[PDB]
């Protein structure tokens, strides 16, 4: 598993 | 009486939250005077995220590539720059709701209030400690990036955290407000892991004092301990070593309750060795370490209920 | 990911808090439109408190006996009346910061945010549940009387609690915003005690679903149970009996996780009978009952991390 | 012990 940059990307 | 995980009133920070959109990516920004601060990740798409040259992506952007929305109003970006992992977006309108504020970097073991936000709209507030491994055990979903953590002293907001990312273990990592990460983390979607964590010893002791101030003495004992003998037990249980400065910071709580710090340390030694035996302290069945001595003093009565 | 005791952003309520002084007694008031609501205890001195004829004390008061302070501004009281245990003080200025609001009375087992206040100045925010015995486990000191509890839906503040008093056990009692007490309590300093409390079963189950949504299944089992067989265990452990309506309210969480409600009940049965065996759930070593199904859904991801 | 009305009385 990999870190998540918690923006909202489309 | 009573003891709760208490956050600061969030209104002064609510007045500063905005939404920042660049392309198909959106997140939260912090609007103070005529500058909007936000995570530089806003300029990235999903494919950019493994290997982002944030730099390379920014030179390909103009001011009009940044849409800033404050409630019902679009703010015009008139200048942009990158400072470490944050962007500073100069807008043409100063925020009339700007509080007195500071940008402060906190130490592991300190606490702060988090205003969770989505699409520039505040959704919840909760209290957090910076873990010794520079993570925080927050509650954040996609869209939360750019929510801020803070403390309020008198009427000054000391901003200390901007949220960026969630690690594989489900804990969270971010930066101070000049964009410098807490801990060895980077704003890209890669395999990162926090260092091994420890328990914040001075905080546990402060919380034990809070319990006595709230009329509860069941864990106390007639024993004492030297600082060095306690720290030998602390190391066995993955607790931080206690310093004389920590003993000094605990002084006021020690005088209010009449329990010497090293006496409380002996009580903590017993709790670590014996567990709790089905009992609770301030409503918890484990030793709580996310209250600072300042947090206890701020919330508890100045008189101990003897 | 993560799960925290989360309060609502407090700014809309902060804009309504004022200080009310009558004689040498002071407390907090809630200023909505041109009315300030506050506990009628403001008209009492310390000797009045054993046997207050609140009525008898009020007819001996005029409008100018009430000093209302909103920040730096004194508001002029132009009318006063008592409604049950609150006073309504009509002032000559409508609060420009009045949010959309409702006065709602909540049920035991529901949750709400508390804005703790002193001298009309907000000091902290935390999340509370109304206990089945109509008390709340708050954190309140002298001067807190008149602080309010609330929920926010969209941009409407539903006020549900005004704080009055602390019982001998250190728990707290108050009224709705029409001045009617929650539970069998009265605003005088006398020997009052809450009824025996119970654990809010539906809330514990909701919290267990939250834990699974956050990727944790250690407490699950392959057993199931009938509603009636579970309630026979619940009664043994001072848990509230579970109803079909509670099962229905848990439906959405059950569908998100794929765990039937009665299957989760069997898991709770095992936890009650065996304890936790040194393990934790969402960072707690006991079963947490101050999160509603709504609280879980609001805070957790809509996707479960399988 | 007796309940406390948590005003600030002087």
């Amino acid at each position: 598993k990999v870190a998540t940059v918690q923006s909202k990307m489309s | 009486s009573g003891f709760r995980k208490m956050a600061f009133p969030s209104g002064k920070v609510e007045g500063c939250m905005v939404q920042v959109t660049c392309g198909t990516t959106t997140l939260n920004g912090l609007w103070l005077d005529d500058v909007v601060y936000c995570p530089r990740a806003v300029i990235c798409t999903s494919e950019d995220m493994l290997n982002p040259n944030y730099e390379d992506l920014l030179i390909r952007k103009s001011n009009h590539n940044f849409l800033v929305q404050a409630g019902n109003v679009q703010l015009r970006v008139i200048g942009h720059s990158m400072q470490n992992c944050v962007l500073k977006l100069k807008v043409d309108t100063a925020n009339p709701k700007t509080p007195k504020y500071k940008f402060v970097r906190i130490q592991p073991g300190q606490t702060f209030s988090v205003l969770a936000c989505y699409n520039g709209s505040p959704s919840g507030v909760y209290q957090c400690a910076m873990r010794p491994n520079f993570t925080i055990k927050g509650s954040f979903l996609n869209g939360s990036c750019g929510s801020v953590g803070f403390n309020i002293d008198y009427d000054c907001v000391s901003f200390c955290y901007m949220h960026h990312m969630e690690l594989p273990t489900g804990v969270h990592a971010g930066t101070d407000l000049e964009g410098n990460f807490y801990g060895p983390f980077v704003d890209r979607q890669t395999a990162q892991a926090a260092g091994t964590d420890t328990t914040i010893t001075v905080n546990v002791l402060a919380w034990l004092y809070a319990a006595v101030i709230n009329g509860d003495r069941w864990f106390l004992n007639r024993f004492t301990t030297t600082l060095n003998d306690f720290n030998l037990v602390a190391m066995k249980y993955n607790y931080e070593p206690l310093t004389q400065d920590h003993v000094d910071i605990l002084g006021p709580l020690s005088a209010q309750t009449g329990i010497a710090v090293l006496d409380m340390c002996a009580s903590l030694k017993e709790l670590l060795q014996n567990g709790m035996n089905g009992r609770t302290i301030l409503g918890s069945a484990l030793l709580e370490d996310e209250f600072t001595p300042f947090d206890v003093v701020r919330q508890c009565s100045g008189v101990t209920f003897q």
